[PDB]
């Protein structure tokens, strides 16, 4: 068949809470392979979290999560559970479940290292203590000194929102030349912000009109702004 | 710390040259090494950069395919090989040191430069 | 929703076996209502097994050409209705009760041959065994409940007719439900080779002996213990006790045999026949002590029954494993069917009738007083230890040739292709 | 259990010898042997098997002519001899004992064996 | 417990030859496995046991060992091979991943474009000011930006964000943002971006005087 791993249980949690992630497998004989949970931070590299083989007597945890994560299995449904306790801000990530080899501990040596074969798709786990707010919008107007060879730039600023993502459009989608949008950053309080910028020749300051349109999904908030010198 | 440049003169159209730049008083093993050009009456322009041993080298559009760079750690000396010269390249060349390990571009130590003239 | 199909078929099986052993638990009363001796009170089990025997292969045939659900439900309705309708016969006629038992035989045979196939073709390799296991270990439970419910209903209601009228209500209920909760889905040349297999023939004879003993004793003990109570000047708490004992010895023996053979398989390659033989001989010793302890004390008779009853069943889980070890994989259906028929024929088709007949022949040549009722039955049931010892010797005879027969099988399978 | 030995790193055209043995006074003479193997992106498959009494042997389709199997029931041992190995044979090898007869069109079935081993890895570099 | 992967960013044109080094002293010392990931997707196993090639991988990848080091080599780059690569070791009952190196496209140097943008009146009326500096269309990626306020140097109040490589010209763009209050904003008059890059012979400063229009 085609092997398939599918994860579930992602979402938000305030600090001090707990979650229960579930990796459900299909297409293979569950009691001959181990299951590994691997996480990737938002920006950083991969990091290994935990291990459970079939017989439930082989389980292992990393150095950073002992006393907080607890893993176990269910062979009748082919399911593996990770119980997450005492979560903090340091734990925002994307979690992946991958397949192993059932004894890799006993026959990993000078020359083998079998590796992890098939991978899932991941769930996003976000730890926050904010409230669903609405983004604010600001202009970034050009100026007579902002001309670069007859060319000036302008943009719009989106600030102080939660949670991701937002969507941006220029003139409802008329112009898509020289349009850039930098990734969202995280403010010191715990809120996101970003900006968007375009470049046009200076004479267009006389006749052309530019509108920044922003849309936030959970708030269903559309805001439109008009820029001018 | 001091620096000296060498290798300027006359050359025919389509000519070739070899230039050297020798820095004395301070080891240059772990530093980035750059060369610039300046035409008469014009501004200084980037020519080429050679990074650490293992980080390659970079050139601008107008000089691509005809210039090459090289380092020599034991000599504490860098070299610039010059090919297919044209009259628009008649200018003074300058040798400078990037001292930053993170290639942010800290040019403080400069040379004297030499005149290269293409004519026919 | 397959769990429902499994559970409903399991309940059907418990009822199937509950309705074989309710005549036994009221046997003493039948005689006092129709006026018959022992010889005529064995026919009630001889004819049942004759009909079941002869009807099982045919309902095996007609069970994969045509539909199934229909055949299951028809079988249940038939045997439930004939059971309920048979508690209205007047005293003058006896042959009508015997005919009743024959028709009940037909219906039960149909159900029992077909249900395993359905509960097989619905599951997979890793759980088929568990479903078939839970289905089969409804045999001792039903067999015990037979005696239990017969005695209890007859005791409370005060009239033995009522023993035969409480099961069929459940029969109708289950028969309707198996219609809405089930999802519907060269033997001549075999025998010429199966007949030259020494391990197969000796294992078949040693299964016949076990069925002879089981049938005779399981119909004729409760009556014997009653006659024992009467002689000793002490007097229904008889069939209740027998049902209670059987409901647990049935499991305990099977676990015992599986465990011992699994330890002994790693010391030699004659594990299964030697386990079976030692178990049988031990059971024969402990059976032949009921007919000594019963004259004086009753608790001794019950302890003896417990031990012999346990060691006699230990070889139920194993004779299948002896069959699957000396017969190549294309001749296994013929072998299972042939062995089951022969087990029924030279076994308990005519066991209860023979015990009754011998008892009547003894009684007719002495006086007729309660003492001689008790002694006649005691001296007639002494055949069971004899035939059980013969069974032990037949397992030893198979353990002789086990290895040579496995070798010949391996050559055959690799030779085919 | 059954305990395996051998295995290691060879070069193409090399050869190797694996053994599997029972610790204690156990015998396994009712049945001992069959050899299985597994590789990362694929499924477990039988490699060969040997019978009980005669000494009859059967091999899979890809290894026929290159592998050899043998049994020693005087001291509870089974041996596999691998000749002219290739890069395609990098895998983990297992030892297992079951009750069914030795036949072609039996090797592939592994969900029915009684006792299993833990495995020994073989790596064939370039 | 960790591996060292070098070097941490490689620039290569299509058709070049590339080698990457993973070094360690963990309790395997000859077996590592190599993985490949593209932004947003799960990774894919690429090589196991330091030499062997997983099923269905293009045959241009190779891996080998040297002393205590291991090297991965791509022979002829193709436009579907620009990603990030990781190595794995398994010392004990633990598994530890590598640091990873990123592989990207080369081109010719271009000096950055520099712009400054001061806060508007809407930012002012709420009392919190946020000034922005924009660098646009430069290569290579390494650049430095600093803040000058009355020729005074700031710290801990600036953040930066940089896009991925542009999908047409293969250039970068960067935004730097400085955050203050309105109260402090009234306490200065000079605001300056100080940008340094390889392609500049001289540092570039951009200036702003408070409120001029
Ligand atoms: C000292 C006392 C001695 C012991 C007495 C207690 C009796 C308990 C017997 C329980 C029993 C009932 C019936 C069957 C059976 N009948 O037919 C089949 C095969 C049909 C397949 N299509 N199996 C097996 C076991």
């Amino acid at each position: 068949s085609e092997v398939q791993l599918v994860e579930s249980g992602g979402g938000l949690v305030q600090p001090g809470g707990s979650l229960r992630l579930s990796c459900a497998a299909s297409g293979f004989n569950f009691s001959y392979y181990s299951i590994h949970w691997v996480r990737q931070a938002p920006g950083k590299g991969l990091e290994w979290v935990a291990y459970i083989s079939s017989s439930s007597s082989y389980t292992s945890y990393a150095d950073s999560v002992k006393g907080r994560f607890t893993i176990s299995a269910d062979t009748s449904k082919n399911t593996a559970y990770l119980q997450m306790n005492s979560l903090r801000a340091e734990d925002t990530a994307v979690y992946y479940c991958a397949r192993g080899y059932q004894y890799w501990q006993y026959h990993a040596s000078w020359y083998w290292n079998g590796g992890l074969d098939y991978w899932g798709q991941g769930t996003l786990v976000t730890v926050s203590s904010a409230s669903t707010k609405g983004p604010s919008v600001f202009p970034l107007a050009p100026s007579s000194k902002s001309t670069s060879g007859g060319t000036a730039a302008l943009g719009c600023l989106v600030k102080d929102y939660f949670p991701e993502p937002v969507t941006v459009s220029w003139n409802s989608g008329a112009l898509t030349s020289g349009v850039h949008t930098f990734p969202a950053v995280l403010q010191s309080s715990g809120l996101y912000s970003l900006s968007s910028v375009v470049t046009v020749p200076s004479s267009s300051l006389g006749t052309q009109t530019y509108i920044c349109n922003v849309n936030h999904k959970p708030s269903n908030t559309k805001v439109d702004k008009k820029v001018e010198p | 710390v001091q620096l000296q440049e060498s290798g300027g003169g006359l050359v025919q159209p389509g000519g070739s040259l070899r230039l050297s730049c020798a820095a004395s008083g301070r080891t240059i093993s772990r530093y980035a090494m750059s060369w610039f050009r300046q035409a008469p009456g014009k501004e200084r322009e980037f020519v080429a950069v050679a990074r650490r041993s293992g980080d390659g080298a970079f050139y601008a559009d107008s000089v691509q395919g005809r210039f090459t760079v090289s380092r020599d750690d034991a000599k504490n000396t860098v070299y610039l090989q010059m090919n297919s010269l044209k009259p628009e390249d008649t200018a003074v060349y300058y040798c400078a040191i990037d001292s930053d390990t993170f290639y942010s571009g800290s040019y403080d130590y400069w040379g004297q430069g030499t005149q290269v003239t293409v004519s026919s | 929703g397959r769990g429902a199909a499994a559970a409903i078929l399991s309940l059907g099986n418990v009822l199937n076996y509950l309705d074989r052993y309710t005549v036994a638990g009221v046997l003493l009363d039948i005689q006092q209502h129709f006026g018959v001796k022992d010889r005529g009170a064995g026919l009630l089990q001889s004819v049942f097994i004759c009909s079941f025997m002869v009807a099982a292969p045919i309902f095996g045939y007609l069970g994969d050409r045509f539909n199934r659900k229909v055949i299951l439900s028809c079988g249940i309705f038939f045997w439930s209705a004939v059971t309920f309708s048979s508690s209205f016969i007047p005293q003058q006629y006896f042959w009508l009760l015997v005919l009743s038992r024959g028709l009940v035989g037909i219906g039960e045979a149909s159900y029992s041959t077909i249900a395993p196939t359905i509960i097989g073709d619905l599951f997979t390799k890793n759980t088929r065994t568990l479903m078939l296991s839970v289905f089969y270990f409804a045999i001792p439970l039903g067999s015990g409940l037979g005696y239990i419910t017969g005695s209890s209903v007859k005791q409370a209601a005060g009239d033995w007719h009522w023993a035969l009228r409480v099961s069929p209500v459940l029969g109708m209920i289950t028969g309707t439900l198996i219609l809405i909760l089930v999802p519907a889905t060269s033997w001549l040349r075999d025998m010429k080779a199966l007949i030259r297999n020494r391990s197969y023939v000796f294992s078949s004879l040693a299964t016949s002996a076990v069925s002879f003993a089981t049938g005779a004793l399981g119909m004729w003990i409760p009556l014997y213990l009653h006659r024992a109570q009467v002689v000793q000047k002490t007097a229904a708490k008889d069939s209740l006790i027998f049902g209670a004992i059987t409901c647990f010895t049935g499991f305990l023996g099977v676990v015992t045999g599986a465990g011992a053979t699994r330890w002994c398989r790693l010391k030699t390659q004659r594990a299964d026949p030697l386990v079976c033989a030692v178990g049988m001989l031990g059971s024969a010793i402990f059976i032949c002590l009921i007919f000594v302890a019963a004259k004086s004390s009753i608790v001794g008779a019950y302890i003896c029954i417990f031990v012999g009853e346990t060691l006699l069943f230990s070889n139920w889980a194993i004779t299948a494993d002896i069959l699957m070890y000396v017969v190549i994989p294309t001749r296994r259906a013929t072998a299972v069917a042939l062995q089951s028929f022969t087990s029924h024929l030279l076994g308990d088709a005519g066991s209860p009738y023979l015990i009754g007949f011998i008892s009547d022949l003894i009684r007719q040549s002495t006086k007729d007083s309660p003492l001689w009722e008790f002694l006649s039955l005691g001296y007639a049931l002494m055949l069971c230890p004899f035939v059980v010892v013969l069974g032990g010797m037949f397992f030893l005879a198979t353990a002789l040739f086990f290895v040579s027969d496995r070798a010949r099988a391996e050559q055959q399978v690799n030779q085919l292709a | 259990q059954l305990v395996e030995s051998g295995g290691g790193l060879v070069q193409p055209g090399g050869s190797l010898r694996l053994s599997c043995a029972a610790p204690g006074s156990r015998r396994f003479d009712y049945y001992t042997l069959g050899w299985f193997r597994q590789a990362p992106g694929k499924e477990r498959e039988g490699v060969s098997c040997i019978s009980t009494v005669g000494g009859i042997t059967n091999y899979a389709d890809s290894v026929k002519g290159r592998f050899i199997i043998s049994r020693d029931n005087a001291k509870s041992t089974v041996y596999l001899q691998m000749n002219s190995l290739e890069p395609e044979d990098t895998a983990v090898y297992y030892c297992a004992a079951g009750r069914e007869m030795c036949a072609p069109m039996m090797l592939g079935d592994y969900y029915d064996m009684d006792y299993w081993g833990k495995g020994t890895p073989v790596t064939v570099s370039s | 417990i960790q591996m060292t992967q070098s070097p941490s960013s490689l620039s290569a044109s299509v058709g070049d030859r590339v080698t990457i080094t993973c070094r360690a002293s963990q309790s395997v010392s000859s077996a590592v496995a190599w993985y490949q990931q593209k932004p947003g997707k799960a990774p894919k196993l690429l090589i196991y046991s330091a030499s062997s090639l997983y099923s269905g991988v293009p045959s241009r990848f190779s891996g080998s060992r040297s002393g205590t080091d291991f090297t991965l080599t791509i022979s002829s780059l193709q436009p579907e091979d620009f990603a990030t690569y990781y190595c794995q070791q398994s010392s004990s009952s633990l598994i530890t991943f590598g640091q990873g190196t990123k592989v990207e496209i080369k081109r010719t140097v271009a000096a950055p474009s520099v712009f400054i943008f001061p806060p508007s009146d809407s930012q002012l009326k709420s009392g919190t000011a946020s000034v922005v500096c924009l660098l646009n269309n430069f290569y290579p990626r390494e650049a430095k930006v600093q803040w000058k306020v009355d020729n005074a140097l700031q710290s801990g109040n600036s953040q930066e964000s940089v896009t991925e490589q542009d999908s047409k010209d293969s250039t970068y763009s960067l935004s730097s943002t400085l955050t203050l209050s309105k109260a402090d904003y009234e306490k200065h008059k000079v605001y300056a971006c100080e940008v340094t890059h390889q392609g500049l012979s001289s540092p570039v400063t951009k200036s702003f005087n408070r409120g001029e229009c």
